[PDB]
């Protein structure tokens, strides 16, 4: 929370956390994610949020669980895709190192 | 920390519109910036830079831009 | 089961190691280990590429194997798997370096007390020896064309660090590192790095005159 | 003689002591003090070194530096400053340098000269700084052996696997610095003809007027390949 | 005999690219000889400063 | 396929031929022969 | 200690042997 304040918040507030929470309690509902803050104010008991209609939040989940299987992840996890990925950004760039390509596979369900 | 290129400007580069300092010492500096779409957004620019105006605060941003540069900016090694 | 997949994955990772990175580590290597390294290849699936590539040398040790990018991507993966370092640079002077010492190991015969052969062997691009003048002289007139990046002209004294505390604590930090180790390490680092760069330029090192005189040249002007 | 005897010549008398001595706990002594001297040196070097490297005021560790390709100008900066060292240690009187020098980092194979990595050039009275960071990081990536293995026969966060890029980069910067004071001290041929001997070193780098006595980083042990 | 040969075959070494080997012989060997004169001289501007 | 059987069998035989019997043949072994003898065992 | 070489047997020679050659006659 110190880091968080230093970087913008200025002053010392009364309830500086509770004011931080609630500034993003502001947006937590409208675009449907967990703000970062309340993460890495939390291995598993993962967190989430309702509203009064069904959905989850994290990866606007069901009110059931991660599913099991729901997609296969043939076009990205093959290591050809992410080597050719790498290698256009490192040649646009011209980056020798220090840049790290990961598919996109936390995909519950969209 | 290498994809903010550090540009190198002899004499610095004079900005318009809103200027939010992020690192003033490492000169990482937030500017807006909008496609002629207009779609909002804000460049995370680092280098040699000046504004014609005052350095608006960081703190009167829409929420989400700040959560974004909180995910960014700090270091998240420790778990 | 019948393997100890530990003890030949910890055999191979040495071997490795020895021959591709060529770490500073330098120990003496039986058959036993290579054997190891060689049943621990098989076993595995994914480094059946690694030991397709071994066996084909034993026939004809004085090529590059033809492939193709895709085969390149994958060896390069399960190389990089086996020794579990991501940060480094193993893209191809690496394979072509591994493919040499093994032509070298399995076309050699049976040694009572080593070899100790230099790596400086079977180098790629069927290039003509060049020398050192040539070379120099062609890679030079690159160098020369343009693009400077920084202009610092005025000079600022180098700076040094005043506090004495920060230089106390650095000197309790550092000590116990023994300094035959730190020289040893850096000398052979450096040994490497060139002959690596010599072999990759295709011509014709000085074995034991070069760095040997470099050496020789530094302990007389300091001595004598 | 092996051993030295000591008599004392007591006077109005003939009992005497005859006491023989041997010189073998004098040179052992000797050469302990002389290595702990050397050793002390050594680490005073390093710790200079690594001081001023931090008042750069860089915030990424040294490796992490030179394997970004993005930017060169740490790496400049970082070799300058390791130029800077050299002479200094060479020439305590005067830091700084009088001429400007452009820096150029190079990544590819056809600028690397087979060896000699950190090339020193000059064109049109002005010194140019030619680079080989493929060549640098390959040798800083080496995975330097830390076990306790003497072979001597005949708070911070700076581990062993880093003092000794450090020394490596200091030996590298050393070679670089000494053939650029062949060039300086004569014409180009010479620098040139020595690029490709290294066995001109013996002019005048011994203790004399104007080459002063220094460790230089490479005479506190003597070494050598061992082929045959 | 299996045994014996087999044995002494994987006893056997294999190949190494030779190293740098670090000597440095009876360390300095005389190399400096210093006199009475001049390492006094220092020592005793050192000493005759202060304490 | 990936293993040429019948040249490591024969590989095989004539090392352990060398060996056991101490061949006066004045025709030296690769390491090669030894690697190949012992993949062919273990995979018989 | 000092790593200097001193006289072998001249200073503290000389130092015994001028004092007992005046101890003398």
């Amino acid at each position: 929370i110190k880091q968080a304040q230093s970087l913008l918040g200025i002053p010392d507030y009364s309830q500086t956390v509770v004011d931080f929470v609630k500034m993003f309690q502001k947006i937590i509902f409208p675009y449907q994610l967990v703000p970062n803050v309340i993460i890495k104010l939390n291995l598993f008991c993962k967190n989430d949020s309702i509203a009064i209609s069904s959905s989850g939040i994290v990866p606007i989940n069901m009110p059931d669980f991660s599913p099991p299987n729901t997609f296969d992840y043939s076009d990205y996890a093959n290591r050809t895709n992410i080597n050719f990925v790498t290698q256009r950004v490192l040649t646009d760039g011209g980056f020798s190192s220090g840049i790290t390509v990961t598919p996109v596979k936390y995909n519950y369900y969209l | 920390p290498n994809l903010l290129v550090y540009r190198q400007s002899s004499p610095p580069v004079r900005l318009t519109g809103d200027v939010y300092v992020v690192d003033k010492n490492e000169k990482v500096f937030l500017v807006k910036h909008v496609f002629s779409n207009t779609v909002p957004a804000y460049l995370l620019i680092r280098g040699d830079y000046e504004s014609s105006s005052d350095l608006k605060s960081l703190r009167d941003l829409n929420p989400w831009v700040q959560n974004t540069l909180l995910k960014l900016l700090i270091p998240d090694s420790v778990q | 089961e019948l393997i100890n997949m530990r003890r030949y994955r910890n055999a191979a990772r040495k071997l490795i190691h020895h021959y591709s990175l060529n770490s500073t580590s330098s120990t003496e290597y039986k058959i036993s280990d290579v054997v190891m390294t060689m049943i621990f290849l098989l076993r595995s699936e994914k480094y059946h590429s690694l030991f397709k590539l071994l066996e084909t040398t034993f026939d004809d040790y004085t090529c590059r194997p033809q492939m193709t990018q895709v085969q390149t991507d994958t060896l390069l993966d399960a190389v990089r798997s086996l020794l579990e370092m991501p940060s480094t640079t193993i893209d191809l002077t690496t394979v072509d370096i591994m493919r040499s010492s093994f032509a070298r190991c399995f076309n050699s015969p049976i040694m009572r007390y080593a070899k100790i052969v230099l790596l400086q062997n079977v180098a790629l691009q069927r290039d003509k020896r060049t020398t050192l003048e040539e070379l120099l002289i062609e890679r030079g007139e690159k160098i020369q064309m343009l693009q400077p990046q920084q202009y610092i002209n005025s000079g600022t004294e180098i700076p040094f660090c005043d506090d004495a505390e920060f230089l106390n604590r650095l000197l309790k930090h550092i000590d116990p590192y023994p300094l035959s180790r730190m020289y040893y390490n850096a000398a052979n680092t450096m040994f490497y790095t060139t002959m690596e760069n010599y072999a990759v330029s295709n011509c014709k090192f000085n074995i034991e005159d070069y760095n040997n005189i470099f050496k020789v040249m530094e302990n007389i002007r300091k001595h004598s | 003689c092996n051993k030295v005897r000591t008599v004392t010549e007591i006077v109005n008398s003939d009992e005497k002591i005859q006491k023989t001595y041997e010189l073998a706990e004098f040179d052992l002594k000797n050469l302990s003090s002389l290595e702990s001297y050397e050793t002390l040196k050594i680490k005073l070097a390093l710790s200079k070194y690594m001081a001023m490297l931090s008042t750069l005021e860089m915030t990424q560790p040294l490796l992490e530096i030179f394997r970004n390709k993005a930017d060169t100008r740490q790496i400049a900066a970082v070799v300058f400053s390791t130029l800077a060292f050299i002479h200094n240690r060479f020439h305590p009187l005067v830091t700084n340098f009088t001429n400007k020098m452009e820096f150029v980092v190079t990544e590819t194979n056809d600028t690397s000269i087979p060896g000699e990595p950190i090339l020193f050039t000059e064109n049109e009275g002005v010194l140019l700084c030619s680079v080989d960071r493929p060549s640098i990081v390959k040798m800083l990536s080496r995975e330097f052996d830390t076990e306790a293995l003497v072979n001597f026969e005949n708070d911070f966060s700076i581990t062993e696997v880093e003092a000794t890029q450090y020394l490596t980069l200091l030996l590298t910067v050393e070679h670089a610095y000494l053939h650029y004071y062949i060039f300086k001290n004569y014409g180009v041929f010479e620098y040139c003809k020595s690029l490709t001997d290294h066995s001109l070193f013996t002019n005048k780098l011994r203790s004399t007027m104007s080459t002063k006595t220094s460790n230089l980083l490479l005479s506190k042990f003597k070494f050598t390949i061992e082929d045959f």
